[PDB]
């Protein structure tokens, strides 16, 4: 058992995106280092749901603390850009985890 | 307006010790960010270290090539900041930069700040020369003269140490024609340069010219008489 | 200690756009700063935070990020602005500021102009001292470089060669010299020796014997 229920997809529609700066960028189709191109997916986790419990997450102490799952997002690198222009790899924010968050009383 | 001027440059031996100020002017000196950077003769700018201002811990940080020999500090009362250089290293040639940093909104950037943390001041050096050579006068030759009717002449000013060394000829009064070149740093460490004038193939015969190099760094004075091949 | 790449150098003509880029270390995870460094002058700070230019910098100067590469770009470019440009990055992997290996933008705002030889051979005095020094003489060129290649009769040199950076004049020209070591044996053995200076694929060729 886990204190939060995660699930995973293979996310190939991804449009935009955050990146690293904090800014709003465009998230490529397809990519190109060999021969033939590849289209551009990212794998991604998040929560179930952000009560898998009724006072929060699994296993958590109640009567000292509030909990709630939350998901969280890591950087992976993509090709980009920015209104069409700027075309690059750049690190950006993808779902990739379903962490407890706790707050006391 | 800011201001920062460099002092405390200067030429030694290896293994030699210099210790540069960075005078500062014009802003709170003492909630900056303060750098040395250095730039090798001909070649790219190369951070040395930075110490914090004394409200962000006032801590120092080196460069790799650096660390253990160099040691920064400052002085907010007196606006100065300064570089203990020890040990230096013929690599340790360059002319040092003092700096501001700018952009430091949260005091110590964080992990996962993408922006701040630029130069935004730079004073304008002072120059380190670290070498093994020793002070010597110069050797000098003829150039013989050996067409617009003019002949090339002049002196080649070889294995001189430090810079500079002043030629002139017939004592001052011939300027017209003369082209005295920037001088080699040869990969021994010592200094030749050519001095050559233009002059009318006519006078080769009537002319005397005489080529005056002055050393002042060694005392040295050579008055050379010029003369053709025959 | 991660390593900032720039092309060494970009030529252009007054009124076109010089663009420079930059690529490595930590590009793409911390922003990158741009400085000017015009002949003997301190480095000044030209673009900031990628994109933003300082108080005081014509806005002809401005700076893009493509993520994994940073671009300065100087629109209708001046003679004021041939300088070094160098790029800077916080390295995260070492901890260290790091600039960029820098770029030197020429501005060709004078026509061309072929250098100017003149070769002289070892004096008398000098081989009596069983030393022996060809002096190349090289002044008036536009645009500032040359490369000097010498000969032993027709055969190459390497060995012995001592060439100076190339220096400004007060014409606005540029002036170098290159000196070639040689024993007495070796000047007395050949039929000639030749400086071959060449200037924007052109040879100016200056030749001396025994
Ligand atoms: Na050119």
């Amino acid at each position: 058992y886990s204190v939060c229920d995660s699930e995973s997809l293979w996310v190939t529609d991804k449009s935009s995106a955050i990146d690293i700066r904090g800014h709003q960028v465009t998230v490529l189709g397809e990519i190109k280092t060999g021969n033939s191109p590849v289209k551009q997916y990212f794998y991604e986790t998040r929560c179930k749901e952000a009560r898998p419990v009724k006072n929060g997450c699994r296993g958590i102490d109640d009567k000292h603390w509030n909990s709630q799952c939350k998901t969280s997002q890591t950087y992976v690198r993509a090709l980009t850009s920015e209104n069409n222009k700027l075309v690059g790899w750049r690190w950006i924010r993808i779902d990739t985890s379903c962490v407890c968050a706790l707050s006391r009383k | 307006e800011v201001q920062l001027v460099e002092s405390g440059g200067g030429l030694v031996k290896p293994g030699g010790s210099l210790r540069l100020s960075c005078a500062a002017s014009g802003f709170t000196f003492s909630n900056a960010w303060m750098n040395w950077v250095r730039q090798a003769p001909g070649k790219g700018l190369e951070w040395v270290g930075r110490i914090k201002s004394k409200t962000d811990g006032g801590t120092t940080d080196y460069a790799a090539p650096v660390k253990g020999r160099f040691t920064i500090s400052r002085d907010d009362s007196k606006n100065t900041l300064y570089l203990q250089m020890n040990s230096l290293k013929t690599e340790d040639t360059a002319v040092y930069y003092c700096t501001t940093s700018g952009g430091l909104l949260y005091g110590s950037p964080s992990f996962g700040d993408y922006y701040g943390y630029w130069m935004d001041y730079w004073g304008q050096g002072t120059t380190v020369t670290v070498s093994s050579a020793s002070t010597k006068g110069p050797s000098v030759f003829p150039l013989a003269p050996s067409s617009g009717g003019t002949a090339a002449l002049g002196c080649l000013v070889k294995d001189y140490f430090p810079e500079p060394v002043t030629v002139s000829w017939n004592s001052g009064a011939l300027t017209s024609g003369v082209h005295t070149f920037p001088a080699v740093l040869q990969s021994s460490g010592l200094y030749s340069l050519s001095s050559v004038v233009t002059v009318p193939s006519s006078s080769l015969g009537t002319q005397t010219y005489i080529c005056n190099v002055n050393h002042k760094p060694s005392n040295t004075k050579v008055d050379k008489r010029v003369e053709p091949k025959s | 200690q991660s390593v900032l790449t720039q092309p060494p150098s970009v030529s252009v003509a007054p009124g076109q756009t010089a663009r420079i880029t930059c690529g490595g270390s930590s590009v793409g995870r911390k922003s990158v700063h741009w400085y000017q460094q015009s002949p003997g002058q301190a480095p000044v700070l030209v673009v900031y935070d990628d994109s933003d230019r300082p108080s005081g910098i014509p806005e002809r100067f401005s700076g893009s990020n493509s993520g994994d590469t940073a671009t300065l770009t100087i629109s209708r470019v001046e003679v004021g602005d041939e300088a070094d440009y160098y790029c800077q990055v916080w390295d995260i992997d070492s901890d260290h500021v790091v600039f960029g290996g820098g770029t030197k933008v020429t501005v060709l705002g004078q026509p061309k102009a072929a250098p100017s030889v003149t070769l002289f051979p070892p004096s008398s005095e000098e081989l009596q001292a069983n030393k022996a020094t060809l002096v190349c003489l090289i002044s008036d060129f536009y645009p500032g470089a040359v490369t000097v290649a010498w000969k032993a009769d027709s055969s190459p040199v390497k060995a012995g060669v001592e060439t100076t950076t190339p220096s400004k004049q007060s014409n606005n020209k540029y002036a170098a010299s290159s000196y070639l070591s040689l024993t007495p044996e070796q000047w007395k053995s050949h039929r000639s020796y030749s400086c071959q200076v060449t200037h924007e694929g052109s040879t100016v060729e200056k030749t001396v014997a025994p």
